[PDB]
DNA sequence: GCCTACCGGTTCGCGAACCGGTAGGC
DNA sequence: GCCTACCGGTTCGCGAACCGGTAGGC
């Protein structure tokens, strides 16, 4: 109980940790970015562009924090952080979706176009190499 | 199709179609893993369209009048795209993701029991309960014909997903079917999932479904149509379409004697839960299945055996007689592939005339199938073509018809001899199976017509 | 899948199926998901996240039933977590 | 040959109106 | 499923204003 407690209690610290980073990063490029900066952010990063103002932050700030996501591994579409997984939303056929799911998927590294005259301010939030933390 | 009458203007202006496409089309969708299960049907009469569950007050519709003709189709046309993925002409149609799919739409002078019997297979309503059971839409699938070439589909579809349950195939593979073939025939499951179609059987159930459900359409088939003048009564009419000479055969005859003799005598230990009571013979002629079958009585080894079947199924026996199962079709339930099978005890047969306790009628064939010379067999083996030499398969039971009592009939060996043990004890078998694999080795003889006595 | 769904308001528009006033923009509200009887799929009933336990409902663990509460800010989650007990 | 009060017409500036595509509601 | 408030991108409409041509006055 006293490693388990402590492990335990330093995640519910990591994990507010990883929370309100993200949070921190979202609103930082609803402050300085328009939709369609957004938009082209991860279209240059081969991401499938949602539809939603949300969630398209949501996508960048996980792309930004996290990594390009690379396309699935047998239907080739776009998976998607959902509460506590990566859950691919391609087609494994016209008829069924495809069903994949992951907490470690694959992805290469987030590339920023050369474009950002504020990406030394939201990078200079103490953001180092990290992979998502999941719920208990 | 005719126009919908959720529109409110069915019997006023007639639907449209250009030359030959008919502008009116009937879509569905369904994902097993969200639940959806859905139908959209639109038309061209104003645009008119439907959408929602299938088989549920869950939905709603859209009645509205265009500016003109020709905005009609830009509407039509538009709408169908966005709805279905493809456009309106196509050489072979792709479904999309998430996006819908088609459906394809297309004083009397007789005995009082041979009344009785057009009443009883006749009878749509009572076939119609008949599929409610199997969950199949109700609403609608009356006045809308169901293609052929689309059932052949939903047919090979159960036949892929026998295939991919043999071989524990991927969980998507199955689901693909799955939704291809709910998407394909309506059914209604209310507000709950459609299931999964990953067992033996349940393909075996929704297979049973399709040829049930053809037997309706062929009854309808019959029913509507003929030459409407008045000179005949109705319920000759529909004896006319059956095609066949039908007698009643009299319960003092010596013959009659024989076949409640076969009743009595061949039913099973172990189908013990009912009990048998012939309330008719009939003598069954059908239209040149004599001219058909004179080929087979050169053939030896010629048996009067029994065959049980729906009622539902007898409307379309009577007319086209005993027919083997489509090439399309799966295999699975039957015991060694597709083609007439008989027994030669009535209880065996009787079990596929599906009575209740509430439905306590049914129908039982008995039938001079010339077997010729037989390949026996004791365990279960799908067979695609027959042994040199051999007319006919036989299924080995353990308990045989004594054949130390087989009486004869008319050149016909019938087998009324209660059970004793078989030759050989190393099956899978408990009794009998005769199985003819060309629809001219059969030849109806009787017509029975049995109620049953349960223990409820 | 769940039952229950939580977010902050993606528009200032839907009303609260309570007291039935506009539930404005980026505010926290709660959802239980009912069947529209107009086509085949899930809708949301939004509330009020004041209104919401004044309609009876008890959710025992948001974090498990309730959709939506991973991607909630944290103070806002503990806000829920709370309320959920009172 | 000036000046200038008066007028017809081309320009310009800025908010109102319009509008197609769509995220969000039910 | 369909309906519609919202978003950005453009056009429209109209009044100030800017300008050049001019004809009565000294
Ligand atoms: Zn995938
Ligand atoms: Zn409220």
């Amino acid at each position: 109980s006293k490693k388990e407690k402590d492990k335990d209690s330093k995640l519910e610290k990591a994990l507010k940790a990883q929370n309100d980073l993200i949070w921190n990063i979202k609103d930082e490029l609803k402050k300085v970015c328009s939709t369609n900066d957004l938009k082209e952010l991860l279209i240059f990063n081969k991401q499938q562009v949602p539809s939603g103002e949300s969630a398209i932050l949501d996508r960048v700030a996980d792309g930004m924090v996290f990594g390009a996501l690379l396309p699935c591994e047998e239907c080739s579409g776009q998976l998607v952080f959902k509460s506590d997984a990566y859950y691919c939303t391609g087609d494994v056929t016209a008829w069924t979706k495809c069903m994949v799911k992951t907490q470690t998927p694959n992805r290469k590294e987030w590339v920023t176009p050369k474009e950002f005259r504020e990406i030394s301010y939201l990078k200079k939030l103490k953001v180092k190499k990290q992979d998502r933390i999941f719920p208990p | 199709a005719a126009v919908d009458p959720d529109s409110g203007l069915e019997h006023s202006a007639h639907v449209l179609e250009k030359g030959g496409k008919v502008f009116s089309a009937t879509l569905g969708l369904v994902d097993i893993v969200k639940g959806t299960n859905s139908y959209y049907k639109l038309q061209l009469l104003w645009i008119f369209r439907s959408w929602g569950r299938v088989g549920t007050v869950i939905g709603s519709n859209k009645l509205e009048q265009m500016p003109s003709k020709e905005d009609a189709i830009e509407h039509f046309m538009k709408l169908y795209e966005e709805k279905t993925g493809n456009a309106w002409h196509s050489k072979n149609f792709t479904k999309y993701p998430k996006k819908f799919y088609p459906l394809e739409i297309d004083k009397s002078k007789l005995p009082k029991p041979v009344q009785d019997l057009i009443k009883m297979i006749f009878d749509v309503e009572s076939m119609k309960k008949a599929m409610v059971e199997y969950e199949i839409d109700l609403q609608k699938m009356p006045l809308g014909k169901l293609s052929k070439r689309q059932i052949q589909a939903a047919y090979s579809i159960l036949s892929e997903v026998q295939q991919a349950v043999s071989q524990g195939s991927s969980d998507s593979q199955i689901l693909d079917l799955s939704n291809r073939f709910y998407t394909l025939i309506p059914h209604d499951f209310g507000m709950k999932k459609p299931p999964l179609l990953n067992n033996a059987d349940s393909v075996q159930a929704k297979a049973e479904m399709l040829d049930n459900l053809l037997d309706i359409e062929v009854a309808y088939s019959l029913l509507r149509g003929g030459s409407d003048d008045s000179s005949k009564d109705p319920i000759d009419v529909n004896y006319e379409k059956l095609k066949t000479d039908i007698k009643v055969v009299d319960r003092d005859s010596e013959e009659a004697e024989i076949i409640r003799k076969y009743v009595k005598n061949t039913h099973a230990t172990t189908h013990n839960a009912y009990d048998l009571e012939v309330i008719d013979i009939f003598k069954i002629e059908r239209e040149g299945e004599c001219q058909r079958y004179k080929p087979f009585k050169q053939l030896h080894n010629r048996r009067l055996l029994w065959h049980g079947s729906r009622t539902t199924n007898f409307a379309g026996i009577l007319s086209q007689g005993l027919r083997i199962a489509p090439p399309e079709a799966p295999v699975t339930g039957y015991m060694f592939g597709k083609g007439i099978y008989f027994a030669d005890m009535v209880s065996k047969s009787a079990n596929y005339c599906h009575t209740s306790q509430g439905d306590p009628i049914g129908l039982i064939l008995l039938g001079e199938v010339a077997l010729g010379n037989m390949y026996e067999l004791k365990h279960a083996s799908h067979i695609s073509k027959l042994p040199k030499g051999k007319h006919s398969v036989k299924g080995l039971g353990k308990t045989t018809p004594d054949p130390s009592a087989n009486i004869s009939l008319d050149g016909v060996d019938v087998p009324l001899g209660t059970g004793i043990s078989s030759g050989v004890n190393d099956t899978s078998l408990l009794y009998n199976e005769y199985i003819v694999y060309d629809i001219a080795q059969v030849n109806l003889k009787y017509l029975l017509k049995l109620k049953f006595n349960f223990k409820t | 899948d769940k039952l229950y769904r939580v977010e902050y308001a993606k528009s200032g528009r839907a009303s609260c199926k309570k007291c039935s006033e506009s539930i404005p923009k980026d505010s926290l509200r709660m959802a239980i998901m009912v069947q529209s009887p107009m086509f085949d799929g899930k809708v949301p009933h939004w509330y009020h996240f004041s209104c919401f336990w004044k309609v009876g409902h008890s959710i025992r663990h948001p974090d498990v039933e309730v959709d939506g509460f991973s991607e909630l800010r944290w103070d806002d989650q503990q806000k829920v977590k709370k309320t959920a007990e009172a």
